[PDB]
């Protein structure tokens, strides 16, 4: 139970380093928020979801 | 120390401190790519 | 002694008060430019 | 030292100090 | 200002009032005096405030009289916490013993005129002998500074240069009492005691005091000035 | 239409027609100055000797008793004392008030809350002559200095007797047993500071002989060629671009100063920003924080001590630390 | 962003570039607000990664941990830690609440409105609608006033708080009557700064504390509803500028005040910033040495109320300048500090000769003799002990840390205040940039000055 | 007791006031400031 | 003045025992020419520190 | 050692993270 | 040394302080053309605040 | 007698700075 909860971890910082790395590419690229909505969407989801694995996935480990 | 289960992050927890250092410094470096218009 | 510390008192108060209320007293209005 | 000195220092202070008076008077009183 | 109150007051109610710098004043009793038990007795917390510092200056009508000063000093003057052993027998004759407690305090007035007089104002050692009414004795008096002690140009009786080093032609001759002797020597007080208002319920003991001792001596350069304490004094019986 | 008594008043306090300015910050700067000058010179003459160190020694530190220029000085407050507040009136005596040093507490507050309203006076007078108020910022770091060696490292040691003596022996005592205490000299703010005096000096004579060599022959070698600058003219007085062409050729081109409002503007900041560093170094070494320490640092493969610069600079500390206040340490670790 | 051109300000100014744009503006506000979470989360678990639980915190070099310890999260009786896991738990949910935060002030920075005036009239203000920024400043009042309330909550009836004033040593302590007397609690308002006063650095009990943090949530709350439904009256338009500048030169002297205030907090005061986590403060650690030199020769079979020093005033014990028995040596400049562990052992005239000869506690000897070690004396390099200290020992106090940042910091700010202030009066004037060569104010009156 | 003092020092005394003097000599002086300046308004 | 009259202390007589201080415990390790292999008991030293 | 190793990996990957972005955003369009 | 210092420092200031308006800009810096035979600061307004 | 000495160079002294202050020469502006 804590393998998983380190495997979530390490993801959660791979998802937080694509979001710190391409959201300000996709907010000052021309044009370009218009139609990374979707992507922007996941990796937020993702994320947030990553966030309150890691969370619930505490108290078990 | 860190909790057991988070002590493989202590290594990536230690760069942390200096971020806002080098957020000033990536101001700096942006202002440097608009050549200080 | 206590005479002293009324009179130092009312001293201090008399020019904390002129300069507070000077402030008060419209200091934007003492502007040498215009606006 | 105890008078020495206080001729030294009254030379000091009166001698560059009239011979500027001088010169500042021969200037002023033109107009 | 009795005893019982001052216990039962807290430091925050006494800091910045000068109540730690007073004794405890009695109030209950009679000054009958001689009512108390005689018998042998261990006195505890022996209290002592000054009223009054005078120095013996005048050397002309007044003939050597003692003349009011005043305390360059805050309120250090107060001698508290002393313990001992008085005896005292049926017809009043009675004998009084300090040994230890805070019995000195470094106290420097002003003579007029611009003159500073330090002195340290012991009863330490004090040897009392006498009747309820009053009884006097002598007391030790220590220097003022200790060997250690080190004036403007280094020197002192234990740690210094023993002369004045800054100037390498004069340090002998005129100025021996100076730089070549330090003097240490202690000096002797004489103390009158007065016991009044004496509350035999609580063992609790009162009365005025007269102290006469000389003033700091230094290392000899100017002759000690006598110094007379007036003042309170209390204490408790065992 | 003014004719009140208040509307009088303020328009005489706020009047610019006056040989000196007042205003609302000159209120309090003239009245707590004059106070402060006139308790000083009153104690610099005949002060009678003031009790520093709290151990019944008193230094007497006035003309009147025995001092020349140099040494005299008005004498800081008693250690007994601290950080206590010892106006005339929490004394008894005028006797114990001067035997205690509240004559020096009396000049350090007059004279801060003085430099706190000249500077706010300093803006007053830019904002009713329509100028740009920033002369008060930068006199802001010579009231820092005076803040921090007065009040702030009086605050941090926990006594009064602990500041700058005003005078100039008791200046250069507060500065040895300073270095003692802190090693002020290995410290990088008073570095910056050291470096921004220097540099001002150096400015000065690169700014004025710049000016001085450039100025535009208007004048005969008989006269001074002050003689050439009328006051109130709007023609330039001395050749910019060759002196910037000069600067530039000397020391380099293109890290040079072309334009007279950014020179201006260096002139105004160089030494002012180190001398905030250096008023800041002395407020952290209030709180203890200290210089370099090097001592014992090179030490050989056998573990040997290898004394360097830094070490002799620490026996200098302690010849300094073991006689600084002979008699007023009865314990080994100076903590107070 | 914009240019030079279009705004008249430079790089080095570019800030001002958005003094007028109110997205820009809340955008630069939000991601600030992310840095500074971000700054509390990443050190919390730097320290809590860094942290060595058989030392005390003053010696590992911690400044965040004490503040939530002295909260009462992982500590027990006399000081000793019982578990980081709450600390760990507050950097971790600051880190993610700072991650929240960037990508809001980033995304109002980048792609934001420009302006929210003509969009969204609720978040929309111009400097000179006096009425929206009162309403503002209220809303921020109500959130001040709330998070007071809630440090109260925290106190009242979420585990209390450490009281280092308890008996033997300190303990976790649920806060019980808070003093909410008016009097008492600005009488640290009203007092003086000086020494024996303190003004409310010498707050000395949680009692205290509490009311004066009921009394001052109260306040804003009723403050903020009242900005919220009043306007600002025609004094105080008068007497104010109402400039934007303006309003950051009075936030900028308002911050000053609380950056030198809270430098004397962590120089002076032991009862918010409890000795067991931030160690001993100047005053402290010298009564420290004195009283652990005062046992020692007491065990020595010397007497401590007699035995004078060299200058006859007092090795051991002497007088106060009031009258109060205190502690010989140069710590008499510090006969005001009051210490858990001295406090038992003082009477109602200051240091009682009996309690300190019979009424002796070991843990007060121990913590006195640690404190004596451990004074707050050292260099910026880590190194332990005044200057001429040998380079032995790694620890400089974490009150003399944040004395010094926050005292640097109140000063440049301050300075700042300064600018702003004058830039402010001068813009609002009309001659911020420079003397119109037309109407030059000093040719309009006579001469001779 | 040796010589009269104010005693004045420490205990937390609002405005360093001692006696009632002092803070009528404050709010008399306030007052008759504030009662001049409220008299001497609606000018320039 | 000052060696006659022991109780005259200035900030001038202060900075020459300071300056003595100086020479004293700079001496030994400042001038390794003059082989000053000064002992402890004879280097000035105050009250206690 | 591993710790060193990750430290010195993590401390780059952030630092060049703003580089990165100015760079991407340099190259890719503009609007910086 | 320190006379030197405070002159560097007061005159940086008057002349930065006392400076012509030459806008229509809020950075003065700009507002400097070096070919021209015009002070920048005001001498008089200096003298007179000083 | 020295400090009749140092206190009149520098009541002399304060004397200069008063007269430099209050009766200098007045700019001429022409
Ligand atoms: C009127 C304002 C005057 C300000 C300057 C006067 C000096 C004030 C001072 O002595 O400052 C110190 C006081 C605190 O005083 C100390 O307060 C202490 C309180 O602790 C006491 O209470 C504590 C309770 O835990 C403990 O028990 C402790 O042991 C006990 O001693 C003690 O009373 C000390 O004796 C006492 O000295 O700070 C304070 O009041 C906080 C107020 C902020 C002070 C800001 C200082 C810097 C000021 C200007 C800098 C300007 C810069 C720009 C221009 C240049
Ligand atoms: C929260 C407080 C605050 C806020 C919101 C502002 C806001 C603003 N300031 Mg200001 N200022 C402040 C405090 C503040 N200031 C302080 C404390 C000072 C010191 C006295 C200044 C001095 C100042 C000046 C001189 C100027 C401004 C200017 C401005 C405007 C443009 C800023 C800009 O883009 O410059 C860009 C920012 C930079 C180039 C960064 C500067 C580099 C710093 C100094 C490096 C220091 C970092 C270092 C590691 C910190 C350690 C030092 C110490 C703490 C140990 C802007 C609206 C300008 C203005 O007036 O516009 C109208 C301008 O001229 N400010
Ligand atoms: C506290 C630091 C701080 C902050 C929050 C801001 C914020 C801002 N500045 Mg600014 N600036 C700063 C410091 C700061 N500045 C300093 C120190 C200087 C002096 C060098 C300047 C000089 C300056 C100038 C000259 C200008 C601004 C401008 C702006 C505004 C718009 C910038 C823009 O959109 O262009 C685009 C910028 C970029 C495309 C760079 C991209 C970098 C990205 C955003 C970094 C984000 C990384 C982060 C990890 C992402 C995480 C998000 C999420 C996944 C969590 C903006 C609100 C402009 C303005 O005034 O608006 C009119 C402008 O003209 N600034
Ligand atoms: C930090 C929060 C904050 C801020 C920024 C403001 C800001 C403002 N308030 Mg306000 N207020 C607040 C909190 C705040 N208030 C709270 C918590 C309350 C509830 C008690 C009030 C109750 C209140 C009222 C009733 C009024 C204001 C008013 C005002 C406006 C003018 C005040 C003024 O002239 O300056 C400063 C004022 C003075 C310099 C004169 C007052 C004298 C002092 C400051 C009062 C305290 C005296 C006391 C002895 C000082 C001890 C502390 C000191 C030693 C440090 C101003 C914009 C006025 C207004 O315009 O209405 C909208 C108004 O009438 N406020
Ligand atoms: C500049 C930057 C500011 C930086 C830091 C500011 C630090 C602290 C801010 C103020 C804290 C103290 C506030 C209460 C002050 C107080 O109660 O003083 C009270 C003290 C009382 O002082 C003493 O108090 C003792 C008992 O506590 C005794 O009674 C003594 O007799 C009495 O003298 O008075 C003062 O010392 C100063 C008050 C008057 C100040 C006059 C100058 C005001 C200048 C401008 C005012 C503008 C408006
Ligand atoms: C715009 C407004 C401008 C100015 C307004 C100023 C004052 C407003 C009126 C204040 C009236 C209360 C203060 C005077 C008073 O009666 O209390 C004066 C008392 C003085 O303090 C008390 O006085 C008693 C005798 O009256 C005792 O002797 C003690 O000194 C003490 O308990 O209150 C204070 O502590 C002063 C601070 C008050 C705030
Ligand atoms: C050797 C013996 C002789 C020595 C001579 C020494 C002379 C010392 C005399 C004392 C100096 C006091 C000056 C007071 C002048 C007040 C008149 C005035 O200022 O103009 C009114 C003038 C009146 O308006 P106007 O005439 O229309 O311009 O303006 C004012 O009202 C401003 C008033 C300022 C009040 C502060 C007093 C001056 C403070 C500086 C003095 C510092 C004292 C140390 C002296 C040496 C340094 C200068
Ligand atoms: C130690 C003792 C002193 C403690 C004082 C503490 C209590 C007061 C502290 C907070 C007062 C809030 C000030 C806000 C108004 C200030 C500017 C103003 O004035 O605003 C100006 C404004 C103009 O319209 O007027 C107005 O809004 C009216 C506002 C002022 C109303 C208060 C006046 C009180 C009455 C006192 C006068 C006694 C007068 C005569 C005394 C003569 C003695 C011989
Ligand atoms: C009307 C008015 C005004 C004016 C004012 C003036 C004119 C000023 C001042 C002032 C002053 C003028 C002050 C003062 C003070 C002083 C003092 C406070 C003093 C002192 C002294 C002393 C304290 C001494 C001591 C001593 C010593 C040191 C030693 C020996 C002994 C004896 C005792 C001698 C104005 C315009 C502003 C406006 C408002 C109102
Ligand atoms: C929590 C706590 C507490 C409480 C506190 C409090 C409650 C506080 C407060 C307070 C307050 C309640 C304050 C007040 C204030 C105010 C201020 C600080 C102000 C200001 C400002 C100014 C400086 C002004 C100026 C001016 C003038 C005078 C003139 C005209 C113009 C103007 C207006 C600008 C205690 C300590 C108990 C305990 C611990 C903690
Ligand atoms: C706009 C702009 C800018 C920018 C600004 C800013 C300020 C930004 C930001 C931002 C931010 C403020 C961010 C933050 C963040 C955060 C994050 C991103 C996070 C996270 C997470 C994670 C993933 C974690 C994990 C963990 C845990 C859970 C615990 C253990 C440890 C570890 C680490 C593993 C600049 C200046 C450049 C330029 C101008 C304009
Ligand atoms: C991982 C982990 C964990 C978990 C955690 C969690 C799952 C949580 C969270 C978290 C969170 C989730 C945080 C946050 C953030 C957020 C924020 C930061 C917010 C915000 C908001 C705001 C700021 C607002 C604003 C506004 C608006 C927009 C509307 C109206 C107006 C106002 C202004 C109010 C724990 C620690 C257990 C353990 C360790 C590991
Ligand atoms: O008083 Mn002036 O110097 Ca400040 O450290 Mn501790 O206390 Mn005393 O010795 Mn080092
Ligand atoms: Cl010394
Ligand atoms: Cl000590
Ligand atoms: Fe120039």
């Amino acid at each position: 139970m804590t393998s998983i909860l380190q495997i979530a971890l390490l993801g959660l910082v791979l998802v937080s380093f694509a979001l710190v790395v391409g959201v300000p590419v996709v907010f000052a690229s021309p044009n370009g928020w218009t139609e990374n909505k979707g992507v922007v969407f996941s990796g937020l989801s993702v994320w947030f979801l990553l966030v309150f694995a890691v969370g619930v996935f505490n108290s078990f480990a | 120390k860190l909790p057991e289960a988070y002590a493989p992050f202590s290594p990536i927890v230690d760069v942390l401190p200096i971020i806002p250092v080098l957020f000033i410094l990536l101001a700096f470096v942006w202002q440097a790519s608009v050549s200080f218009r | 002694m206590l005479t002293l510390k009324i009179f130092v008192y009312t001293v201090v108060t008399f020019f904390v008060g002129l300069f507070i209320f000077g402030f008060l007293s419209n200091d934007p209005s003492r502007n040498p430019g215009k606006g | 030292v105890n008078i020495l000195g206080l001729t030294a220092t009254a030379l000091f202070i009166i001698i560059p100090t009239s011979f500027l008076l001088i010169l500042y008077v021969k200037t002023a009183a033109s107009e | 200002l009795t005893y019982d109150e001052l216990q039962g007051l807290t430091y925050l109610q006494v800091k910045g009032t000068g109540i730690a710098n007073t004794c405890p004043v009695v109030e209950q009793g009679t000054s009958n005096v001689r009512e108390l038990k005689p018998g042998d007795y261990k006195l505890e917390k022996f209290c002592m405030e000054p009223t009054s510092f005078t120095v013996k200056e005048v050397v002309d009508k007044g003939r050597e009289e003692f003349v009011k000063t005043k305390l360059l000093t805050r309120l250090t003057i107060s001698q508290f916490g002393m313990n001992g052993s008085m005896k005292i027998n049926n017809d009043g004759s009675v004998e009084f013993r300090e040994d230890e407690g805070l019995d000195y305090a470094a106290t420097t007035v002003k003579l007029p005129g611009g003159e500073y007089v330090p002195f340290l104002f012991t009863i330490k050692e004090f040897d009392g002998k006498g009747t309820l009414d009053s009884f006097s004795g002598d007391f030790l008096v220590p220097s003022y500074r200790g060997s250690t002690f080190l004036d403007p140009k280094g020197r002192g009786g234990a740690t210094g240069y023993d002369n004045a080093i800054a100037l390498p032609a004069k340090a002998d001759a005129d100025e021996i009492q100076r730089l070549n002797n330090k003097s240490y020597t202690p000096g002797k007080g004489s103390a009158v005691f007065s016991v009044a208002k004496v509350d035999t319920e609580t063992g609790e003991i009162a009365g005025v005091f007269e102290s006469i001792q000389p003033s700091d001596t230094e290392m000899g350069a100017h002759p000690a000035k006598d110094i007379k304490i007036t003042g309170l004094w209390y204490g408790q019986l065992t | 239409e003014n004719t009140s008594l208040w509307a009088r008043f303020c328009e005489w306090i706020t009047s610019t027609e006056n040989r000196l300015y007042i205003g609302w910050f000159g209120v309090i700067m003239i009245p707590t100055l004059l106070t402060a000058i006139s308790v000083y010179i009153i104690a610099f003459i005949a002060a009678p000797p003031v009790d520093i160190d709290g151990i019944r020694e008193p230094v007497s530190g006035s003309l009147l008793y025995g001092n020349n220029i140099i040494t005299g000085a008005v004498v800081p407050t008693s250690n007994a004392i601290g950080l206590h507040f010892y106006p005339i009136w929490e004394a008894a005596s005028l006797d114990e008030w001067l035997y205690n040093g509240g004559p020096y507490q009396l000049v350090v507050c007059h004279f801060f809350l003085g430099v706190c309203c000249y500077m706010g006076r300093e803006w007053e007078l830019s904002y009713r002559l329509g100028m740009r108020p920033w002369i008060a910022v930068a006199y802001s770091a010579p009231v820092a200095a005076a803040t921090a060696v007065f009040i702030i490292y009086p605050i941090g040691q926990g006594s009064f007797s602990d500041g700058m003596p005003l005078g100039i022996s008791g200046t250069f005592n507060f500065m040895i047993v300073f270095q003692a205490e802190h090693n002020i000299l290995m410290h990088p703010f008073h570095m910056f500071g050291v470096a921004g005096v220097f540099g001002g000096s150096l400015f000065s004579a690169m700014h004025g002989s710049l000016v001085t060599s450039s100025l535009i022959r208007e004048t005969t070698e008989n006269e001074s060629a002050n003689a050439g600058y009328k006051f109130g003219q709007e023609e330039e007085t001395y050749n910019i671009v060759a002196a910037h062409g000069y600067f530039g050729r000397l020391i380099f081109q293109y890290a040079s100063f072309n334009n007279s409002r950014s020179l201006h503007f260096f002139l105004a900041v160089w030494p002012v920003v180190c001398i905030w560093l250096t008023a800041l170094g002395i407020s952290t070494m209030a709180f203890n924080l200290n210089g370099f320490n090097f001592n014992q640092s090179v030490v050989d493969s056998n573990g040997r001590v290898l004394n360097t610069w830094a070490d002799i600079i620490n026996r200098a500390n302690l010849g300094m630390e073991v006689m600084h206040e002979r008699n007023a340490h009865n314990f080994p670790l100076d903590l107070a | 962003g914009r240019d030079q051109e279009t705004t008249g300000f430079a790089w080095w100014a570019g800030n001002a570039r958005l003094i007028n744009l109110s997205g820009k503006l809340l955008g630069a506000h939000v991601a600030h607000a992310g840095l500074i979470v971000f700054w509390a989360g990443a050190m919390n678990l730097f320290e809590v990664s860094h942290f060595v639980p058989e030392k005390p915190m003053y010696e590992q070099g911690l400044i965040l941990l004490p503040h939530i310890a002295t909260l009462g999260y992982g500590v027990g009786p006399g000081g000793e830690v019982l578990d980081t896991f709450p600390y760990f738990v507050s950097g971790v949910l600051h880190l993610i609440s700072s991650a929240v935060l960037g990508f809001g002030g980033v995304y109002h920075s980048l792609i934001g409105p420009e302006t929210l005036e003509e969009s969204y009239p609720f978040f929309g203000y111009v400097w000179k609608d006096k009425n929206k920024m009162t309403n503002i400043l209220g809303y921020h009042l109500i959130i001040l006033g709330c998070g007071a309330w809630l440090l109260v909550l925290k106190a009242l009836y979420f585990g209390g708080v450490y009281d280092t004033w308890a008996p033997g040593g300190g303990d976790v302590r649920i806060i019980s009557n808070p003093t909410t007397n008016a009097a008492i609690i600005f009488g640290y308002i009203v007092k003086s700064p000086f020494g024996g006063d303190g003004w409310i650095v010498s707050v000395d009990n949680l009692e205290d504390i509490i009311g004066g943090h009921i009394w001052i949530g109260t306040l804003c709350i009723l403050g903020g509803i009242w900005h919220i439904y009043t306007t600002p009256w025609p004094w105080a338009r008068r007497a104010f500028v109402w400039s934007g500048e303006a309003y950051l030169s009075y936030s900028l002297a308002a911050v000053s005040l609380m950056g030198f205030t809270a430098c004397c907090f962590a120089w002076f005061n032991n009862t918010a910033y409890p000795s067991e986590f931030y160690g001993p403060t100047g005053p402290e650690a010298s009564q420290a040495q004195a009283f652990t030199f005062l046992v020692r020769d007491q065990r020595l079979g010397a007497n401590v109320a007699s035995a004078q020093g060299p200058t006859g005033l007092g090795k051991y014990l002497m007088r106060s300048p009031t009258g109060e028995i205190i502690f010989g040596g140069e710590t008499m400049r510090f006969w005001d500090f009051r210490g858990p562990w001295v406090e038992p052992l003082r009477g109602p005239s200051g240091l009682d000769l009996v309690k300190l000869k019979n009424d002796i506690q070991p843990w007060q000897e121990r913590r006195a003799a640690e404190y004596m070690t451990h004074a707050p004396l050292g260099s910026l390099n880590s190194v332990g002990g005044v200057a001429t200290e040998i380079n032995a020992v790694n620890f400089v106090s974490p009150r003399s840390w944040l004395a010094t940042s926050h005292f640097c910091l109140g000063f440049f700010f301050f300075v700042g205040h300064l600018w702003h202030a004058g830039r402010a009066r001068a813009a609002a004037a009309g001659f911020e940039k420079g003397i119109d060569r037309v109407d030059e104010p000093v040719l309009s009156m006579r001469p001779l000055d | 007791l040796v010589d009269d003092r104010m005693n004045g020092d420490g205990t937390g005394l609002p405005f360093g006031v001692n006696d009632g003097i002092l803070g009528w000599v404050i709010a008399g002086t306030l007052g008759t400031i504030w009662a001049i300046y409220f008299v001497s308004q609606k000018d320039l | 003045r000052a060696a006659e009259d022991p109780e005259f202390e200035t900030f001038y007589t202060k900075n020459i025992l300071l300056n003595e201080g100086i020479r004293a415990w700079m001496a030994a390790q400042d001038q390794p020419h003059e082989k000053l292999t000064l002992p402890e008991e004879v280097l000035p030293r105050g009250n206690a520190l | 050692s591993l710790t060193l190793i990750l430290q010195l990996v993590a401390l780059f990957a952030v630092v060049a993270a703003g580089p990165l972005v100015v760079v991407l955003l340099s190259v890719r369009g503009g609007n910086l | 040394v320190l006379g030197a210092a405070l002159l560097c420092a007061i005159h940086g200031a008057t002349v930065e302080n006392t400076l012509f308006e030459d806008g229509d800009g809020a950075n003065t810096f700009r507002a400097f053309n070096p070919t021209q035979a015009e002070e920048t600061y005001s001498m008089v307004t200096a003298n007179r605040f000083w | 007698m020295e400090a009749l000495v140092y206190t009149f160079l520098l009541i002399g002294t304060l004397g200069i700075i008063f007269f430099s202050i209050f009766f200098r020469e007045p700019p001429r502006i022409a």
